[PDB]
């Protein structure tokens, strides 16, 4: 089947890696986007 | 004692220096069954002559390079000579005629360490002795 | 040992030393290593099988 | 020289004796009162020996032909 | 300074250890 | 035999099966990873076609597909600059005007502060300056708004999906047998008379047509919005009457031979336009012209289906003389039957050419307002050296690999190949001689004057006011192309270039070119450039001639093109491979064009570039220093690096901060390369023991068993990080000072 | 005195290396 | 010269007298294992001490090793 | 704290760098937010937030609840890695889970990765941390 090589191919370490980053690397801007300069957790 | 014909196109400036007069030389004589090209040990691509092939070399290690490319040839009648500047020729090569890979009887073990590698003494043991940790 | 039984190492310069490797075969002969133990891990040349004497095995299984 | 005035005079390590050197470079080398191109010694000798109790020339001399004995002692 | 005289000893007693320096040269080389 | 289109018909079922099994590719690699050496020979192996199958045909293939990949993500790069000008970009500003606007085609997103980048760069637009020249490639090109820019762009996105598809279809479905790409004499003739003759008639056509009108008006000081669209040249004749009287003559005197009737839109002026400060557009348009005759001309000289013309191996084997035996004899073969061969060719040749176009683009600035774009002029220059440096030392490697793996010494006997092999000590020898006298005196003069300077002689230093080493012979051929105009090039009216003489030239207050004397420091750097060339020959010829063999290792070739060594024996032997000289070749390839541009850099910014007085009065922006400060490290060390530095440095909290981080991390990424280069595998290895048992005692150990990169790995990283780090550094250093000074 | 920097300094610069190489030379090639 | 010692631990697969690019070592009768044969090195004056021998052996650890000693014009591996 | 620390809404050289501050976003009040926010800080003479890491509760958005937030996905990271490699090399072919990801496997594992200092103390007191010191492979010594 053609899906399941896809998925195996999608679950390989350097595209697995890339899909993770690229969702770690987005909520990291974004969060940084709606709420900048975080020097300290405020009190 | 040497016997059979240089090989054509056997020029380079990859050849003999003087430690060949003054120190020592290498030659490696073969049977070819036909004139064929080879590669030489120290480049450029010299011609076999049908029969007998005599190529002086300043290294043994150049001999065994072009004997691994005999075997290639499907030949395996090579033979390796030093020759002193006395004109001393010696057959160093197969030793005993037969092929070191090959095993042959009348040989005996040479620099055999009937141990495990792990079991050498330490340096410490053998320090201001003659010997060494592997002997 | 016998063929299929874990055994670990005690040759201290095996790169398996302290790991556990399967008994492939046990060579009844006079031979010093007559146990060819197996390993899951490949050594650093690559090979992943090699001769061991029974006094440098521990058989865990 | 420097004894008389230590924060001001620069201390001398030894005289350069260079025949490569052209007339610009002995003028730029002639420094801390020399007559001729001197080191800047860095060191810190003269702030070492003047602290211990040395005050002359004749004393620094006293100690290097004493240490010349020492070493020869060794 | 100090004198051409004081200059002519300090090297006269200089040829002291320079002496003794080849002789203990000489003598850790056997 | 005939030259014919032969194609296997669905050779390659496509199947995503084999993207699910990486190193399926290699039968080692097929059985699967065991220790972390498996992972990097993936990626090392991928494209090395030549160790997945021994089939000519089927590694012909490969690569004949593969290209069409590479046309496809270059049509996409060329598509998104295109694209990223219609967009995010100031030029239809910088149309309006070029002097002041500067040009900028990237635009940051406000996070974290990086907005700071999107700096005033004119035109009321906020964006990262580029120093591409795409701005002055599509003023040239006659490109006039976005849309136009849209249309090339979407244009090419269609290319590189065409592209794409054609890579896909030639290797899947349709793929040429060996016979098809053994056709040398089809591909030359092809390639010389369509790609090269048609392409360069072709771009005639349009510069003829429509560039050359378009930027005839906008010199006319014509406002862009007032310009006809380039079709209006066409459906209207009366507009481009106007601009060129030749085009009322029609087209009959082109074919009566009467092509004196065409001088006014087909000139050889020489020299450059004044408005802009690039090369005429009309003798850009004969240049194409002429150039397209003399290929579609060339491309008819091999014998293809009709007898007439030459084989390429008949010329070959008559070419031999009474030092070359059997002189050029077996090279067809060689060529024919080694991608490497030709690889090694096309890389080396290539590269040599693209340092040719970075000195003939500064020198003749061919393109409107690149010439007072002091930023663009040194980028494009620096950039075409440093790739046509790489592709060279290519060249070198892959000459290496076809003598490791591909050379035959049947077909190669007696032949110049064969006859090079059986003197590469006397070649090599002599070659180490010249490097070694090319080093005394061209460095040593430099450390001479260093010395000189520092003990207060400046009498005795090598320089212009000391003793003169004048290069009377560049000085004498500056001269000869000086008075070509009127003399030996009698229908020039300015010489090709005013870098060899006549007046300076200059576009808004700026110089856009002027002569380019040559004294004692000119002498000076161009010995270091001889020398620094000649020794990274002397590293890859040595590469090259001792790649199969050596004094010290017979059987090299055995051994292969990548080895680390053949152990710590004879001596030590460490890094004999061929791929070990290219190695260190890149290396000296770095400092040799690191020096090239940095002769280029300083020598403009002193003796060139610079603001002209309405009196005509030349104000150069380093103030003429090369002359005195370029004769010595020193002056480079202090008057240059130092000097030029100050912008890199003092660029936080500006648009050209990002210059001074890279700058930095540059440095840094560079120094990080000593730990590889430095360093040995053995000690790695024994430190992921210890870290490994840590591992394993916590039970987080691996299956694939971490192992130190390969002795070789390891010398790839070390290269790779120091040529990255060396030439990123000095990439953020030229843009800060140019950018800031130009 | 200072004459003395004109005498010692040409010896340590040529007399000293020149004496020095020229017997560790005869030392190092004698068999 | 360099010295070459083969160790008991050795198995007579004959890869490092293959490798030896010096004719250095041969295979010799031996009762040790089950190949009936050693590794032996006869001709160390022979031997340049580039280790091919030891990259060729299987056995962990090594049953051949190079101990790299004197140089001479061979063990240099100089031609001239 | 110390070295001519003031509160940053006291000291004239942060109200100096407030008045010219920089927008970090797209929002054309975040320059004026992050010295709002800011002005809570101990402020060095230059008016630079100095964060203190002593374990100081007043103080404790500066170093103490970094480092917990930090130590908690860390150890999520690192829990989730190590049950992952712990759950393969029970199968057949583990070397190939490595570079191949079994997501059937992980995703499990990376969802229950927020109880891992449970799992993690668990695991502790149950000698199932570690391996013996015997059973591990060593050097020669
Ligand atoms: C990978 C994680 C990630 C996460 C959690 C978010 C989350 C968000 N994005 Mg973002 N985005 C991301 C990656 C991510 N993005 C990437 C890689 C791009 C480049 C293509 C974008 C481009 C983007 C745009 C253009 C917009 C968002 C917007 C948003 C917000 C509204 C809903 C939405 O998803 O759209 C939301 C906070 C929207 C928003 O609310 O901004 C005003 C919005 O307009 N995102
Ligand atoms: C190596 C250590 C290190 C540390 C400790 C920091 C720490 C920080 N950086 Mg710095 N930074 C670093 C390296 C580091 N950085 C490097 C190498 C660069 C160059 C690339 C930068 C460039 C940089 C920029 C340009 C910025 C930061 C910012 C920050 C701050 C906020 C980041 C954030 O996303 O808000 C906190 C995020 C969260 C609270 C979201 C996490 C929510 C989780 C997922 C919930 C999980 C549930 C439990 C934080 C103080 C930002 C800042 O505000 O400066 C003061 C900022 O704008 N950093
Ligand atoms: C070939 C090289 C190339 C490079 C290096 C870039 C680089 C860039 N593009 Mg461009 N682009 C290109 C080709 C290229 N583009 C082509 C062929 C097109 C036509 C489709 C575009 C159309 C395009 C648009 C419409 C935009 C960009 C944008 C960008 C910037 C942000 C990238 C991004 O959005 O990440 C997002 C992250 C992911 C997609 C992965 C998650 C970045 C400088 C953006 C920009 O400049 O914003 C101001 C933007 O809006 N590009
Ligand atoms: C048209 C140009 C061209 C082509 C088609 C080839 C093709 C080939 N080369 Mg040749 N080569 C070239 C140019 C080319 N090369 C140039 C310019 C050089 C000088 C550097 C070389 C030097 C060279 C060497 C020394 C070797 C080859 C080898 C090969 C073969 C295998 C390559 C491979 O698998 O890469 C796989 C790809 C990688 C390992 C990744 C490379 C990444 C590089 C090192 C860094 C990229 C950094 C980038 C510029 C900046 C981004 C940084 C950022 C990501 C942080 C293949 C036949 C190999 C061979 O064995 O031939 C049979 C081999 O050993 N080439
Ligand atoms: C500054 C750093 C430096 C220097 C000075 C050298 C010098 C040299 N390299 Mg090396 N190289 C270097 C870095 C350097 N390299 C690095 C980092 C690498 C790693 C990639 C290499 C890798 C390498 C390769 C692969 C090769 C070289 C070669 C050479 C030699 C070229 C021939 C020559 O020019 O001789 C002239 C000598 C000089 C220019 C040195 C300075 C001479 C001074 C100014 C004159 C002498 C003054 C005085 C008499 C001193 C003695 C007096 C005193 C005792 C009282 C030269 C000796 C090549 C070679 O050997 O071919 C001939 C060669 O193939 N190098
Ligand atoms: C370490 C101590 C040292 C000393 C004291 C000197 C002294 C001198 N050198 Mg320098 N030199 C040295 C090291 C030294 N050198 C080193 C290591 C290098 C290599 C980096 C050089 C490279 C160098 C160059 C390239 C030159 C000098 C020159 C000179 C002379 C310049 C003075 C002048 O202008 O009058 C003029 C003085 C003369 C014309 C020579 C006077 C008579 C000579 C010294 C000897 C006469 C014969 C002697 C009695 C017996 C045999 C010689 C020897 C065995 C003692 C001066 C004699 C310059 C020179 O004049 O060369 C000859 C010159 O061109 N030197
Ligand atoms: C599950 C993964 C994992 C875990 C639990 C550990 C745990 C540890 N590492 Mg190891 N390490 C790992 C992966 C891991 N490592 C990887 C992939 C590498 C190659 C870069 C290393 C290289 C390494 C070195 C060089 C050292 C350690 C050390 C250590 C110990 C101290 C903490 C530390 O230094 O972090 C170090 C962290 C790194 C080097 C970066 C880790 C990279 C990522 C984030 C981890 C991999 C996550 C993985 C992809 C998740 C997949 C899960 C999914 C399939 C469900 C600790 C036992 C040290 C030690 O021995 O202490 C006694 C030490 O010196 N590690
Ligand atoms: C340089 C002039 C040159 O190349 O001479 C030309 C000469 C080759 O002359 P031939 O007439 O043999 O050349 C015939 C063919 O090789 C050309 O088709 O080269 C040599 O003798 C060897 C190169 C020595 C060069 C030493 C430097
Ligand atoms: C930029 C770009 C682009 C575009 C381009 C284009 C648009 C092109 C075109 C092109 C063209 C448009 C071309 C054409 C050409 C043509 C030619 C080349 C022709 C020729 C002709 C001839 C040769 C002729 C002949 C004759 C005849 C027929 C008759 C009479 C006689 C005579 C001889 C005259 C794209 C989108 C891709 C994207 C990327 C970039
Ligand atoms: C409080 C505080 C402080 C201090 C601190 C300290 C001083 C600490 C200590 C600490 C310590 C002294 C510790 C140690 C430890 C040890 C050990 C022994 C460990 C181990 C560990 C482990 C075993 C882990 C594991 C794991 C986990 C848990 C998760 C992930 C995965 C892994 C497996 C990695 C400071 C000032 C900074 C800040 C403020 C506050
Ligand atoms: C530092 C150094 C090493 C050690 C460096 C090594 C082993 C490289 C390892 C680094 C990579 C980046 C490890 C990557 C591991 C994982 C793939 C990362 C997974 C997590 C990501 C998805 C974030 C050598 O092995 C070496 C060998 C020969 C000469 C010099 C040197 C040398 O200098
Ligand atoms: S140091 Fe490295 S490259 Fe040199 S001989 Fe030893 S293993 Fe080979
Ligand atoms: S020493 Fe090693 S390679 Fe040589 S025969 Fe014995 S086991 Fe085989």
């Amino acid at each position: 089947d053609q899906s399941s090589y896809l998925i195996k191919f999608i679950s390989t370490a350097p595209v697995a890696a890339t899909i993770w980053l690229t969702i770690t690397a987005g909520i990291l801007i974004e969060f940084n986007r709606f709420f900048p300069d975080l020097l300290f957790h405020p009190l | 004692t040497l016997s059979g014909k240089t090989p054509l196109f056997a020029g380079s400036t990859g050849g003999l220096l003087t430690k060949a007069v003054e120190e020592e030389k290498y030659a490696i004589t073969w049977t070819s069954p036909k004139a064929q090209v080879f590669e030489l040990p120290t480049g450029g691509a010299a011609t076999m002559h049908e029969g007998e092939n005599l190529l002086y070399i300043a290294r043994k290690e150049y001999g065994i390079a072009l004997g691994g490319q005999l075997r290639k040839f499907k030949i395996t009648n090579y033979k390796i000579y030093r020759i002193l500047p006395s004109g001393e020729t010696t057959f160093i090569h197969p030793a005993d005629g037969v092929f070191p890979e090959k095993v042959n009887a009348g040989r005996e073990k040479v620099r055999f360490n009937a141990r495990s590698i792990g079991e050498n003494p330490n340096p410490s043991q053998v320090k201001f002795s003659g010997k060494a940790t592997y002997d | 040992v016998q063929r299929g039984s874990k055994v670990r190492i005690l040759r201290p310069e095996s790169y398996w030393f302290q790991d556990v490797g399967t008994v492939a075969s046990v060579d009844q002969s006079g031979i010093k290593y007559p146990v060819i133990v197996r390993f899951d891990k490949v050594n650093y040349a690559g090979i992943n099988t090699n001769n061991f004497a029974v006094d440098e095995l521990i058989e865990v299984e | 020289q420097w004894i008389k005035d230590p924060l001001h005079v620069r201390p001398i390590a030894h005289a350069i004796w260079d025949p490569h050197f052209g007339k610009p470079a002995i003028e730029a080398f002639t420094q801390a009162g020399a007559n001729g191109p001197v080191n800047i010694a860095y060191s810190g000798v003269y702030h070492w020996w003047y602290t211990i109790g040395m005050r002359t020339n004749t004393e620094l001399y006293t100690g290097s032909v004493f240490l010349l004995l020492f070493a020869s002692l060794f | 300074s100090i004198s051409d005289t004081q200059v002519y000893i300090a090297l006269v007693v200089a040829l002291i250890p320079g002496l003794l320096a080849w002789r203990l040269a000489t003598e850790l080389y056997k | 035999k005939k030259a014919r289109v032969i194609v296997d018909k669905d050779p390659v079922p496509t199947s995503f099966e084999k993207w699910a099994q990486p190193g399926h590719f290699d039968r080692t690699l097929a059985r699967g990873p065991k220790t972390t050496t498996w992972i990097w020979n993936l990626h090392a192996l991928a494209h090395d076609f030549d160790t997945h199958t021994s089939d000519l045909e089927d590694i012909s293939r490969k690569i004949f597909a593969a290209h069409f990949g590479h046309l496809a993500v270059v049509t996409i790069w060329l598509s998104g600059m295109i694209f990223h000008g219609a967009k995010f970009s100031n030029y239809e500003a910088w149309l309006s005007d070029p002097l002041n606007v500067r040009p900028s085609a990237q635009v940051v997103w406000p996070i974290v502060g990086q907005d700071i980048l999107n700096g005033d760069v004119g035109g009321g637009f906020h964006g990262i300056q580029i120093t591409s020249g795409l701005f002055q490639v599509w003023r040239g090109w006659g490109i006039t708004n976005s849309f136009q820019l849209y249309c090339t762009a979407i244009g090419g996105l269609v290319l590189a999906g065409l592209f794409l598809f054609a890579g896909w279809f030639h290797y899947h479905k349709r793929a040429p047998k060996l016979e098809w790409f053994q056709n040398v004499e089809s591909m030359l003739n092809h390639h010389l008379q369509v790609l090269l003759g048609c392409g360069s008639l072709g771009w005639a056509g349009h510069l003829i047509h429509v560039s050359a009108p378009i930027n005839k008006l906008m010199d006319a000081g014509v406002a862009v919005k007032d310009i006809p669209l380039p079709h209006e040249f066409i459906l209207n004749k009366s507009l481009l009457i106007d601009l060129f009287p030749g085009f009322a003559a029609g087209l009959t005197p082109f074919f009566t031979l009467n092509w004196g009737q065409y001088a006014d839109f087909l000139t050889f002026k020489g020299g450059l336009n004044p408005v802009t400060g690039g090369l005429w557009m009309t003798d850009i348009a004969h240049h194409h012209l002429a150039i397209a005759v003399v290929f579609i001309i060339a491309g008819h000289q091999y014998r293809t289906n009709w007898g007439i013309g030459h084989s390429i191996k008949e010329i070959l084997e008559n070419h031999k003389g009474p030092f070359t035996g059997e002189g050029h004899k077996g090279l067809y073969e060689n060529l024919t039957t080694s991608w490497h061969a030709q690889l090694a060719t096309n890389l080396a040749f290539l590269g040599s050419l693209t340092i040719i176009i970075a000195h003939h683009m500064y020198a003749m600035p061919p393109y409107p307002y690149l010439a007072t774009d002091y930023a663009t002029q040194l980028c494009i220059f620096t950039h075409h050296i440093w790739i046509g440096g790489f592709l060279i030392v290519g060249g070198a490697a892959h000459a290496a690999i076809f003598m490791v793996r591909d050379y035959d010494p049947v077909v190669n006997q007696n032949n110049v190949l064969d006859r090079v092999i059986r003197h590469r000590d006397a070649i090599i020898s002599h070659l180490n001689w010249v490097c070694i006298f090319l080093g005394f005196h061209s460095f040593g003069l430099y450390i001479h004057n260093d010395t000189m300077r520092a003990l207060g002689r400046p009498q005795d230093m090598f320089s212009d006011t000391a003793i003169q080493l004048q290069p009377v012979f560049a000085q004498w051929v500056q001269n000869l192309h000086t008075l070509a105009p009127g003399g030996t090039a009698p229908n020039a009216l300015e010489p090709v270039s005013y870098a060899f003489g006549g007046g300076v030239l200059a576009v808004g207050g700026k110089v856009a070119m002027m002569p380019i004397a040559l004294g004692t420091a000119d002498f000076l750097i161009h010995h270091i450039h001889a020398f620094t060339i000649h020794v990274t020959v002397l590293i890859l010829l040595k590469g090259v001639l001792f790649a199969r063999s050596s004094r010290l290792i017979p059987d090299k070739a055995n051994l292969g093109f990548r080895f680390p060594c053949d152990g710590p024996g004879r001596g030590g032997t460490c890094q004999v491979s061929g791929w070990d000289h290219v190695f260190l070749g890149l290396f000296w390839m770095y400092n040799s064009l690191s020096i090239v541009i940095f002769h280029f850099s300083w020598k403009m910014q002193s003796d060139v570039w610079g603001t002209v007085d309405a009196a005509g009065n030349v104000s150069h922006i380093t103030g003429g220093n090369f002359a005195q400060s370029a004769i010595t490290i020193n002056g480079w060390l202090r008057d240059f690096l130092w000097a030029q530095a100050s912008q890199v440095i003092n660029s936080y909290g500006s648009a050209l901060s990002a210059y001074g981080l890279m700058f930095l991390g540059a440095h840094f990424v560079w120094a990080f390369s000593l730990m590889f280069l430095f360093s040995g595998r053995g000690y790695w290895q024994e430190l992921i023991e210890s870290i490994v048992w840590a591992h394993n005692k916590l039970k987080v150990a691996p299956a694939i068993q971490p192992r130190a990169l390969s002795i070789t790995q390891g010398r790839a990283v070390g290269v790779a990080h120091y040529l990255l780090g060396g030439i990123a550094t000095t990439w953020a250093f030229f843009h800060a000072h140019i950018l800031s000074v130009g | 005195a200072s004459f003395l920097s004109s005498i010692f300094v040409p010896v340590i610069g040529w007399v000293v290396p020149i004496a020095t190489f020229s017997f560790l030379f005869l030392y190092i090639e004698r068999e | 010269s360099h010295t070459v010692k083969i160790y008991d631990t050795c198995i007579g697969c004959t890869q490092c007298v293959r490798a030896c690019p010096t004719d250095v070592l041969e295979m010799v009768p031996w009762d040790g294992c089950k190949a009936a044969q050693v590794a032996s090195s006869p001709r160390t004056e022979d031997c340049v001490g580039c280790k091919r021998c030891e990259t060729a052996c299987p056995t962990d650890f090594l049953s051949i090793r190079v101990y790299l000693g004197a140089e001479t014009t061979r063990s240099m591996g100089l031609a001239y | 704290l110390g070295a001519d620390l003031t509160p940053c809404a006291e000291n004239p050289a942060f109200q100096a760098l407030a008045k010219n501050a920089r927008n970090t976003t797209a929002d054309p009040q975040s320059g004026q937010k992050r010295f709002e926010r800011y002005s809570q800080a101990l402020c060095g003479p230059e008016g630079y937030p100095h964060l203190i890491v002593d374990g100081r509760l007043d103080r404790a958005g500066d170093f103490l609840i970094p480092s917990i937030l930090f130590l908690y996905i860390a150890g999520w990271i690192g829990w989730v890695g190590r049950a992952y490699l712990q759950a393969i090399k029970k199968d057949s072919d583990t070397e190939q889970k490595e570079i191949q990801l079994d997501l059937g496997i992980a995703l499990p594992i990376i969802a229950t990765g927020f109880a891992w200092p449970a799992a993690a103390v668990k695991e502790l007191l149950s000698g199932e941390l570690t391996a013996k010191d015997s059973e591990i492979t060593v050097s020669p010594r």
